[PDB]
RNA sequence: CAUGCUUGAGGUUCUAACUCUGGUCCGUAAUCCGGAUCGAGGACAGUGUAUGGUGGGCAGUUUGACUGGGGCGGUCUCCU
RNA sequence: CUUGUCGGGUAAGUUCCGACCUGCACGAAUGGCGUAACGAUGGCGGCGCUGUCUCCACCCGAGACUCAGUGAAAUUGAAA
RNA sequence: GAAAGACCAAGGGUUCCUGCGCAACGUUAAUCGACGCAGGGUUAGUCGGUUCCUAAGGCGAGGCUGAAAAGCGUAGUCGAUGGGAAACAGGUUAAUAUUCCUGUACUUCUGGUUACUGCGAUGGAGGGACGGAGAAGGCUAGGCCAGCUUGGCGUUGGUUGUCCAAGUUUAAGGUGGUAGGCUGAAAUCUUAGGUAAAUCCGGGGUUUCAAGGCCGAGAGCUGAUGACGAGUCGUCUAGAUGACGAAGUGGUUGAUGCCAUGCUUCCAAGAAAAGCUUCUAAGCUUCAGGUAACCAGGAACCGUACCCCAAACCGACACAGGUGGUCGGGUAGAGAAUACCAAGGCGCUUGAGAGAACUCGGGUGAAGGAACUAGGCAAAAUGGCACCGUAACUUCGGGAGAAGGUGCGCCGGCUAGGGUGAAGGAUUUACUCCGUAAGCUCUGGCUGGUCGAAGAUACCAGGCCGCUGCGACUGUUUAUUAAAAACACAGCACUCUGCAAACACGAAAGUGGACGUAUAGGGUGUGACGCCUGCCCGGUGCCGGAAGGUUAAUUGAUGG
RNA sequence: AAAAUG
RNA sequence: GCGGGGUGGAGCAGCCUGGUAGCUCGUCGGGCUCAUAACCCGAAGGUCGUCGGUUCAAAUCCGGCCCCCGCAACCA
RNA sequence: UUACCACGGAGUGAUUCAUGACUGGGGUGAAGUCGUAACAAGGUAGCCGUAGGGGAACCUGCGGCUGGAUC
């Protein structure tokens, strides 16, 4: 539930908090955690390759099962947790033979639920099974692109895709972006959408809440000198006297940058 | 006022030391160029 | 006008070249790298070479003289 | 142009506040018009307080002054 | 005197102590010295390293890539600022001491003998193992007071006494399992799991019980008839030497230190690996190995002097500068502020005069009170606690300590409580529950008296108010003339990107983005909030279209 | 289909 | 200092390239209407700012003058 | 000498009158200017609520009413 904060301070006036009272408030499952360090946006040459990255809080990595290849054994949701490195929540499952695993929590799984997988599973939410025998018109999430590779699409909060068509050994499904893309019918998906649908109804409230997530301030190119940006220079405030452009000379107000040409045959319709 | 030289012997041996010049061929020519001048120090 | 012999252009398909930052087996005690085998794409992508376009992202430079200081203006060759 | 004109404040106000519209040459995300809280931010006005001032006077320490010791500097064509 | 005292780390390297010196060094002299000469001085199983383990990162057999040099990276092995065994009190030198000596401990290893025995990993499980803030307790160091012992009887009125001075100390360890924290326990059958196996862990079933199991400061008892202790006696040259050596106790207060890696709560969701416990695999199997008791021995190597908020380190100097962490007493005080002191340390390496102008740092000022000036710059003024009271406006939080006002010292009378706490009582008969007079300590209330010019009496300790421009606010910025209206910001919008993502660094391999997946990632402009954001696609960009016109390498008909 | 006023 | 203009009552073509002044509104006269407006038909109306010059011929070329409108007037 | 207390002072609010540059509409007045919104089916049937636009009456969208003409 979203909670609006009282204007007790100048930095609490516009804070809208997403608070869920049903998340687990103990400790995460230790056997499925490993360390991860920050990079600052620097590659192995030590140079900044992606800017406005740095700082934040220490985090652990949670081994989330994106494959979901225990076909047949029924599971049971044991708790829904917080993940520092998603925007969705995660569900800890206990199978009929120990073997606890993390998955991405669907929209309405709390403490029971079976969440079986494989061919022949029911059509309830949270069940995983190949795209071939998912009824046409239903919504899916966590779609994988290569068999055995793991889920790639529809993974953030409240995300979903819809199965539109099916013919041959391919299925066509409409992505959250508005794009029609054909996917192999051998690949797997999960029914329903992703939890934490209200993630978008939040307000950070202050400059310090951006830094808690590891994001550094963004200077705008007009506030620079000609040596630093194509937009910089001029006496007084100027409006970037040329057509708006990237720091490295690429136009950004409308120019298309896709140049794949290998996977064009899997794009039925563009997003735009 | 803080001055530029703040001494430390661990950071002195790891940057200018003998085993740091012999790691790369560019530092192995500093040593040869100093053995030819006739230097007595030859390494930090 | 079917034909037989060739080549130009396009579409469709197949696998056997190439591709895989997909699975499992071995080297092996190893999310590298090789080999084997499944799976997908497939003569496409990609790279070499030749070529048209774009390209201040980057570079080497030029941007005249007279002048009651320089600039602005005017003048710069020939005839009475 | 310009200290535009009118009103307020002051004994007297090229600054300040409220208006007019003749906008040399405002104007709507190089955002337009307002706005509580905030500011070692710009302008103006009050109360208290005062050596800021009329106009300076006395007093207390450290130099300056004399004695003993050590002992520089910039500069310099030559100087009756 | 929250250092200008004491101690660690870095850094320095003989500056440490003694004997002999004054040429030079020391901003003066020097008999002195961090100066010259010559000797001396640093003692470890437990302190710090090394050996064991890893983080960021480095190197990197093969490998991939690259004109050459070389780049990246797998296995691996280096890398603390972190993890992981164990010692304290007293004495002692001119110079060392948790090291030497005395006394009392603790950890670990080796070789034997006996007795019983399934041993075995690099692999599996457990454990190590952890955030911000807050709060209620328990305790300890430390501090005070009383009593006790020893000495004193005061150059000037009184001082044989509810008088004055000093001391009233004692660790590690062992025993103890307390305040308190966490957890259900045992037996039996079984298994889509932990890459193979497992009696270990995870999962499932049945039976029984309300009691076990792990942590945990601290008190007390002992260590300790011992050490220490004012001082006294003997011996010697004013100081050394040996022996003896009094009291050594209770009550209150109480930490920012320990219980506490605990408990509650909130999002920003809070290191790894080894040491450690346990299970089996390959191998032995009557050797090996393991488990207990006893006996005998061992713990190697390196650093230990001195400065260390500075005259010894970084600044050319014996330089108003800079330098990480620990301790930190008394009286006032909320306080680690401030004032006066303790322990301890110092008076800052030129002086002596005299008392001109002028300069620097201050004190007081008649009448006036900003008339000064670019401008109230500077100065003056306000300043604490309790109580009363307080405007426009507002995003309902605020503005607000708005503004303004009253009381405050000391000495008595009466009076209401809290905390600790003998005797007593109870049964959980003992590290226990309830509760108590005296004493000690902490909060008040109403009622007088009294001194001064003035009682928050010194140090310390907000000046306030009314209109406006700008930027919403906290924050950042030109090290060394600009701290702002500039940058950032939360919020808004446009646009690109379907994952081997766009994009960026790399002749390339590769890496970041991201172990993320359109509620996500990059670029661009604007900049909380409220009301809004109007017309123009002619120019230049971008997006889409494919008909026609032009149009490169290439090909080579024809002609000469 | 156009059709204002006095 | 440089540049562009002055044409019926009003606002705009004609000036390039010398020989022919045009468009809309307005004005006048007659129509339709009970009357005005709107609408229809027919006419008038500018020797081209002024002077001077070349030319057979100047709104048109070349000069001065009087009127306007734009820029520029900078470094100390 | 203390207690009560009038005059008089200090700070800060509320309320009510007079006035104020400049501005918003209202009413009245004459042979003024622009159009013609309503009254007939007033020549696009009018009114009500609401929103946007425009020299002005007013126009347009959404819903409602008949207090609408012809058959
Ligand atoms: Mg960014
Ligand atoms: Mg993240
Ligand atoms: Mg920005
Ligand atoms: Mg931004
Ligand atoms: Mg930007
Ligand atoms: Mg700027
Ligand atoms: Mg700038
Ligand atoms: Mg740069
Ligand atoms: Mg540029
Ligand atoms: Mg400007
Ligand atoms: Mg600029
Ligand atoms: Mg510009
Ligand atoms: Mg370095
Ligand atoms: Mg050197
Ligand atoms: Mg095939
Ligand atoms: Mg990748
Ligand atoms: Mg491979
Ligand atoms: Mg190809
Ligand atoms: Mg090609
Ligand atoms: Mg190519
Ligand atoms: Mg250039
Ligand atoms: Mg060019
Ligand atoms: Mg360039
Ligand atoms: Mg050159
Ligand atoms: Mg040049
Ligand atoms: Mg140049
Ligand atoms: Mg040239
Ligand atoms: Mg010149
Ligand atoms: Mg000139
Ligand atoms: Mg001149
Ligand atoms: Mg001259
Ligand atoms: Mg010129
Ligand atoms: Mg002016
Ligand atoms: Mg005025
Ligand atoms: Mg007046
Ligand atoms: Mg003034
Ligand atoms: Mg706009
Ligand atoms: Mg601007
Ligand atoms: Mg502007
Ligand atoms: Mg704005
Ligand atoms: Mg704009
Ligand atoms: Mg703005
Ligand atoms: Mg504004
Ligand atoms: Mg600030
Ligand atoms: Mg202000
Ligand atoms: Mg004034
Ligand atoms: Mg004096
Ligand atoms: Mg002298
Ligand atoms: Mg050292
Ligand atoms: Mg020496
Ligand atoms: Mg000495
Ligand atoms: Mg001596
Ligand atoms: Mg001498
Ligand atoms: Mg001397
Ligand atoms: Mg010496
Ligand atoms: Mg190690
Ligand atoms: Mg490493
Ligand atoms: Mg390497
Ligand atoms: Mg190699
Ligand atoms: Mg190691
Ligand atoms: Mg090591
Ligand atoms: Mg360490
Ligand atoms: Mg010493
Ligand atoms: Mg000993
Ligand atoms: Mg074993
Ligand atoms: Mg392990
Ligand atoms: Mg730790
Ligand atoms: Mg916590
Ligand atoms: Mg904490
Ligand atoms: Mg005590
Ligand atoms: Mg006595
Ligand atoms: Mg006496
Ligand atoms: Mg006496
Ligand atoms: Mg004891
Ligand atoms: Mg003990
Ligand atoms: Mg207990
Ligand atoms: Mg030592
Ligand atoms: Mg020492
Ligand atoms: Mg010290
Ligand atoms: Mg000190
Ligand atoms: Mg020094
Ligand atoms: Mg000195
Ligand atoms: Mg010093
Ligand atoms: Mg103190
Ligand atoms: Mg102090
Ligand atoms: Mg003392
Ligand atoms: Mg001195
Ligand atoms: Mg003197
Ligand atoms: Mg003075
Ligand atoms: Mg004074
Ligand atoms: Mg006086
Ligand atoms: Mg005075
Ligand atoms: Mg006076
Ligand atoms: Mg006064
Ligand atoms: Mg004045
Ligand atoms: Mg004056
Ligand atoms: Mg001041
Ligand atoms: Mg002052
Ligand atoms: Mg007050
Ligand atoms: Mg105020
Ligand atoms: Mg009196
Ligand atoms: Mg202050
Ligand atoms: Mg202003
Ligand atoms: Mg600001
Ligand atoms: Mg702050
Ligand atoms: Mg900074
Ligand atoms: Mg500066
Ligand atoms: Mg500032
Ligand atoms: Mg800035
Ligand atoms: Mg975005
Ligand atoms: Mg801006
Ligand atoms: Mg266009
Ligand atoms: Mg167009
Ligand atoms: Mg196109
Ligand atoms: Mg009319
Ligand atoms: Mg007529
Ligand atoms: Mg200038
Ligand atoms: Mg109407
Ligand atoms: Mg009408
Ligand atoms: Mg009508
Ligand atoms: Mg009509
Ligand atoms: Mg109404
Ligand atoms: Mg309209
Ligand atoms: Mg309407
Ligand atoms: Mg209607
Ligand atoms: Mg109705």
């Amino acid at each position: 539930a979203i909670v609006k904060c009282k204007p007790t301070s100048a930095g609490r006036r516009f804070v809208v908090k997403v608070v869920n009272q049903e998340l687990h408030k103990g400790a995460p499952y230790a056997p499925l955690l490993e360390k991860k360090s920050k990079s600052g946006g620097r590659n192995n040459n030590g140079r900044i390759t992606t800017r406005h990255i740095g700082g934040g809080h220490k985090q652990h990595y949670r081994l989330v099962d994106f494959r979901r290849n225990k076909d047949g054994i029924p599971a049971i949701v044991e708790r829904v947790e917080y993940d520092p490195n998603r925007t969705a929540h995660i569900a800890l499952l206990k199978y009929a033979d120990g073997e606890r695993r993390y998955i991405i929590a669907p929209k309405g799984v709390a403490a029971g639920d079976q969440l079986i997988s494989g061919i022949g599973a029911p059509i309830k939410a949270g069940n995983s099974m190949p795209l071939r025998n998912i009824p046409v018109g239903s919504t899916v999430h966590g779609i994988e692109l290569k068999p055995g590779k793991g889920a790639q699409i529809a993974r953030s909060a409240g995300a979903s895709a819809q199965l539109v068509a099916r013919e041959g050994a391919y299925v066509t499904l409409r992505l959250r972006s508005g794009e029609m893309r054909k996917v192999l019918a051998e690949c797997r998906a999960t029914l329903g959408e992703v939890s934490n649908s209200e993630h978008s109804l939040r307000s950070l409230g202050k400059a310090g809440a951006t830094r808690w997530r590891g994001v550094r301030p963004t200077v705008r190119g007009v506030a620079m000198n000609p040596v630093d940006h194509p937009h910089g220079g001029g006496e007084g405030r100027t409006s970037a006297g040329r057509h708006p452009v990237s720091p490295w000379g690429l136009q950004t107000k409308g120019k298309k940058t896709r140049s794949n040409k290998r996977t064009d045959n899997m794009i039925v319709r563009r997003r735009k | 006022m803080k001055r530029t030289f703040q001494p430390s012997t661990l950071k002195r041996a790891r940057v200018h030391g003998f085993r740091a010049r012999m790691a790369t061929k560019n530092g192995r020519q500093v040593l040869s160029r100093r053995r030819a001048k006739g230097r007595k120090r030859l390494t930090v």
